[PDB]
């Protein structure tokens, strides 16, 4: 019943760096600077609801 | 950057707060009744609750002692050195006081005269009754040699007087009384000094610069008085008005030079020196204790649950540490740690033995109980259930019938506010009946019996009634002896004793006796 | 002064808000109310015929 703490703490206490935490609950959108003025890898399902 | 949101945020994250905390933080515009009493309802709708310095001294003490720097192996020797330098100074200050020696001699005159014991006058000198009787005569001798030198050759013998007086270890109480006597004498000196002073500066109009000029070194003589006032000074001719008072009060001032056997100049010096020594001593010793304050806690952590609070333990233990600092000598080479440990532990145990009980029991009782508690351990599973109540003390060195009583009183009383069954407001003490009360029925029967016996006594003769009332406490205070009855009755002795038996017979028959008969239930 | 009507939770009530202007009273109300998760409904000026 104790005081409230940010959830990510319990992850860091499990020895997970910020990367690893972000590497779990979030997918990845890859950006490519190939040639110039970037580019984006696109999975067609991502475009839903936007 | 909101006050209200801060209040509610504390009251949300925590969730849970008290009236006072809410009163601490309130909107700038809310100071009044309905402006709070409703805000509570607001808050008690969501995140509901209503009811540095952390207070509890377990912290504050720990921090305050957490400041003090730990000593060093050599530093202990420094502090103890300061101690030695400090004390024996006041001891020498005592030895240089004539009345201090004379008092000892007189008290010893009271010892040999059987008006007091030895244990009260001495603990022994550097160490036997005969050896004492002689050494004391040595002291007296070194006194009587210096007593006649009062005529520049005396400063040589006063040394040896101090030497022989120092060889005595006095009972602490006596030493205390001596020091007290000295300082009190000094207070008298200050009484006379201040009395004389206020009759010049505070009244007679004269500077303290000029007043102390001829004061120091005489103060007894009239050199500063009769040879002064004629000096033609603005503060001179003003001294005629009070000239009676000072001169009258000077007598005691020069009387002190007799009683103490020291000029006013010397007294102040000796006692001031003693003050310096005492102050030095305590100044080092405290510093010794404060360094060792941790050890006390470390020890007290063992004795926690024995029925005394943590801080009580550490404080009594602190007293023990103080005793250790008082009785310790570094010259013995004994490590102060392992030494003081036993003292602190002793104070702790001895205190717990006392104040942890509602009904306080003697030490040997506590020990005797402890031994039984220990014996009952080994035979617990050894007997398959537990040793029979009449088998314990067989191994003990006592009549063995004690086990009952010892096991009885030892149990602490149960809290009278202890909740009983039903878990209601019903408490144990609420069910405690009053036995000592006299029930109303009986109290009525007593009144009726008073009236009845009175009526039965109204039936006898005046003298029979008088003598039967007198034989007992009937309608009178302090029932009188059969001789006293006669003393008030004129004719005395076997006479009265007859009438008694003559009354009882007349009241024995079931006519007069039938009324109060039923009281014999 | 100004009586600000605040409503939240299961019920509502009015609280005094001191200020030199109706608008200022509203701002001082919200600043001192909204952020706690309390809704600001109404703001009224204090009449009191004298």
């Amino acid at each position: 019943r104790r005081r409230k703490l940010p959830a990510t703490i319990i992850l860091r206490a499990l020895n997970y760096t910020t990367e690893q935490i972000l590497d779990l609950f979030f997918e990845k959108v890859i950006f490519e600077i190939r040639d110039n003025k970037l580019q984006m890898e696109l999975v067609p399902e991502r475009l839903r609801g936007e | 950057q909101s006050q209200l949101k801060l209040l509610v945020t504390r009251g949300k994250e925590q969730g849970y707060l008290t009236y006072a905390e809410v009163n601490d933080h309130l909107p700038e515009d809310i100071v009044d009744s309905d402006q709070i009493e409703d805000i509570i309802q607001m808050i008690n709708d969501m995140g509901i609750q209503v009811m540095g310095r952390t207070t509890d001294p377990v912290r504050m003490y720990m921090r305050e002692m957490g400041t003090v720097e730990l000593l060093t192996r050599e530093g202990e020797i420094d502090i103890a050195k300061r101690i030695e330098d400090g004390i024996n100074q006041v001891q020498c200050s005592v030895a240089e006081y004539p009345e201090a020696i004379t008092y000892l001699l007189e008290q010893y005159d009271r010892v040999e005269a059987e008006e007091a014991r030895l244990s009260d006058l001495i603990t022994g000198f550097v160490d036997d009754p005969e050896l004492a009787r002689e050494k004391f005569a040595e002291l007296r001798a070194q006194y009587v040699v210096t007593r006649d030198t009062i005529k520049a050759t005396a400063q040589e013998e006063i040394l040896k007087l101090s030497e022989v007086f120092k060889q005595f270890r006095l009972v602490p109480k006596q030493f205390d009384y001596l020091v007290n006597s000295m300082r009190v004498m000094m207070d008298r000196v200050r009484t006379q000094e201040r009395l004389i002073m206020k009759l010049c500066v505070e009244q007679c109009k004269m500077p303290k610069k000029n007043f102390i000029t001829l004061f120091t070194g005489n103060e007894t003589s009239d050199t500063w008085f009769n040879a002064a006032i004629a000096m033609n000074k603005p503060w001179s001719e003003k001294l005629h008005d009070v000239s009676e008072e000072v001169h009258r009060a000077l007598q005691k001032l020069q009387q002190i030079e007799e009683e103490t056997g020291l000029t006013i100049e010397q007294v102040k010096d000796i006692n001031r020196r003693m003050s310096i020594g005492e102050a030095k001593a305590r100044r080092a010793k405290k510093e010794m204790v404060e360094a060792n304050l941790r050890l006390v806690i470390s020890i007290a952590k063992k004795y926690t649950n024995r029925g005394l609070q943590f801080l009580d333990l550490i404080q009594e233990g602190n007293i023990g540490l103080m005793k250790a600092v008082d009785k310790f000598e570094y010259r013995r080479g004994y490590k102060f740690s392992t030494y003081a440990t036993w003292w602190i532990r002793q104070a702790i145990t001895r205190s717990i033995a006392d104040q942890a009980r509602t009904i306080r029991i003697p030490v040997h009782m506590i020990e005797t109980i402890n031994k039984l508690n220990r014996i009952s351990r080994q035979m617990l599973q050894e007997m398959g259930r537990e040793p029979t109540p009449e088998e314990l003390a067989e191994r003990m060195l006592m009549p063995e019938d004690k086990i009952r009583k010892v096991l009885k009183i030892a149990k602490e009383p149960i809290s009278m506010e202890t909740p009983i069954g039903d878990d209601e407001d019903s408490h144990l003490g609420d069910f405690i009946e009053d036995t000592t009360l006299e029930l109303p029925l009986d109290s009525a029967t007593t009144e009726s019996l008073r009236a009845a016996t009175h009526d039965v006594l109204a039936g006898l003769t005046a003298r029979e009634a008088k003598v039967l009332r007198m034989r007992f406490g009937i309608d009178m205070n302090t029932d009188y002896t059969l001789e006293e009855v006669g003393k008030q009755f004129d004719v005395t002795r076997e006479r009265i004793r007859q009438i008694e038996a003559k009354a009882l017979r007349k009241l024995r028959h079931p006519s007069r006796s039938e009324v109060l008969r039923s009281f014999l239930d | 002064k100004f009586w600000a009507t605040v409503e939240s939770s299961e019920h509502s009530f009015e609280v005094p808000i001191y200020a030199e202007t109706l608008d200022e009273a509203l701002e001082l109300a919200e600043w001192q109310y909204v952020p706690a998760g309390f809704e600001v409904t109404r703001v009224r000026p204090c009449v009191a015929p004298k």
